[PDB]
RNA sequence: AAGCGAGAAGAACCAGAAGACCAGGC
């Protein structure tokens, strides 16, 4: 029993965004709950990233592109690229920083940071798309070693990741989260 | 405590041998029988393991042995009553220690392989980076074996028609292996440029052409 | 290792390994029987 | 030459004995 743990160990609106997104994409959230937990933690970390940080001479500095439906997310991306002139990233980013006027992709991983980082960098082809990567073990690393955040904010994010890691281990499913199959897509039209 | 290690520059703290300076030779188990070969001294003397201290002269080498500044190295620059100040070799960090405390890469970033092999990273691996060099060969190099090179975004060169070309310019290739291709100049040198073409799938569209094989598109 | 004349009927002249144990490892013949042993007391009594 | 309704990708992804002895092929 893990889904109840995810429900009770997350912000209600974060889990709401996760479940609505998944339902949009057509996946049964009662079976593949590992993707449920992963999406929830990713959304949570993105919110923390865009939490308490404001651009002013108060306005949110970071707009959370993830967590909203596909058309709305792409509308946000297109509007930002049309006003600021930033190149439209073909892959949906996760956030946009107005001060540096550049999109950011946030990824939380349990494997070593650099392998995930290089994987993403190669996939994106480095088309002017800064990316930041967190890990459950409690280390971070980003493109050009730029985190665009105060040390205390990143410390809070990493501590939250470590705490959820320890709670989930207390539940004993840490090894279960270490498994994720390609796809069990066999829904015949009946 | 009292510990002595070979190779250290020591001094004599008492006796008729006072102020004599020398380099330790050997060491023993309990009675160290430390023997320092004094500077400009053909003979070898004998001292107890408490009579010698690690003294150093102005302009010599020193390396911390223990304490808060362990691992730092440099050169003492002043001799106060007992404190000795020096500046770290690797960085400008200030260092104050006793004399006895001393002894005697992102996807598509230009990298230096060797003076004449300023390559461009085209693939990130766990331990290595593929690097397309200026000759058109792809080499694999360890992450720490290359240095990040400062890109000259304002570089200017001549193309095949002696037109001025600049970083970010779109050029056509009219000679050499890539003749007929078109690309964006990413890194520019007088004789060659690293170009990008999204239609080119090899090396993620990163190729290299001589500047005399280019014409501004 | 040589096939002694006394191996007639007691050991197989043909059956023997051809490696480094030629002639040392032998094989009994079909009708060969190795004695089991017996007490000589009755023989001694008969002789006396 | 054909020509009679719409698309694109959230999250992240290996194993050693060693030694002795015996049988055996060459
Ligand atoms: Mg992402």
């Amino acid at each position: 029993g893990m889904e109840d743990f995810v429900r009770q160990c997350f912000n209600p609106m974060i889990v709401e965004l996760a479940e609505k997104a998944m339902k949009e994409y057509g996946e049964d959230p009662k079976i593949e709950t590992n993707k449920f937990a992963s999406i929830c933690t990713h959304l949570e970390v993105c919110f923390m990233y865009s939490d308490f940080h404001f651009i002013d001479e108060l306005k949110h500095r970071f707009e959370i592109i993830e967590g909203r439906d596909r058309t709305m997310a792409w509308t946000v991306v297109n509007s930002i690229c049309n006003t600021t002139g930033v190149e439209k990233p073909k892959f949906l980013p996760d956030l946009y920083d107005y001060k540096e006027n550049r999109f950011i992709d946030i990824g939380v991983t349990r494997r070593e940071v650099h392998i995930y980082y290089l994987e993403k960098a190669n996939k994106i082809k480095s088309e002017k798309t800064h990316i930041h990567i967190f890990s459950f073990t409690g280390e971070e690393m980003a493109t050009k070693a730029d985190y665009t955040l105060d040390e205390e904010s990143r410390a809070r994010i990493k501590t939250r990741l470590f705490t959820i890691r320890q709670e989930m281990a207390s539940r004993g499913l840490w090894d279960s989260f270490r498994q994720s199959e390609r796809g069990e897509e066999t829904i015949e039209e009946r | 405590e009292h510990n002595f290690q070979p190779g250290d520059n020591v001094e004599v703290c008492e006796g008729e041998l006072i102020n004599l300076q020398g380099k330790i030779l050997s060491v023993d188990g309990n009675k160290i029988t430390i023997m320092p070969k004094h500077e400009d001294l053909k003979d070898m003397l004998e001292f107890p393991a408490q009579e010698l201290r690690k003294y150093f002269k102005m302009g010599d080498h020193v390396k911390v042995i223990a304490g808060r500044f362990e691992g730092d190295t440099g050169l003492i620059v002043r001799v106060e009553e007992n404190f000795v100040i020096l500046f770290s070799d690797l960085t400008m960090h200030e260092l104050k220690v006793l004399p006895r405390d001393l002894q005697l890469h992102e996807w598509g970033e230009l990298v230096q392989l060797d003076p004449q092999t300023v390559g461009v990273i085209v693939r990130l691996e766990r331990e290595t980076f593929q690097v397309l060099n200026m000759y058109g060969k792809v080499v694999t190099v360890r992450h720490q074996a290359v240095t990040r090179k400062k890109d000259n975004r304002f570089a200017v060169a001549l193309d095949s028609e002696q037109n001025n070309i600049h970083v970010k310019d779109i050029v056509k290739v009219i000679d050499g292996p890539h003749s007929g291709r078109e690309g964006e100049i990413r890194h520019l040198f007088r004789s060659f440029a690293f170009l990008h073409c999204k239609k080119l799938v090899e090396n993620g569209g990163m190729f290299v052409c001589k500047t005399r094989h280019l014409v501004l598109a | 290792r040589q096939l002694h004349n006394t191996l007639w009927g007691m050991v197989c002249p043909a059956e023997t390994p051809e490696g480094h144990a030629v002639g040392l490892v032998k094989n009994l013949a079909l009708m060969a029987y190795i004695s089991v042993g017996s007490q000589p007391s009755p023989i001694l009594e008969f002789l006396e």
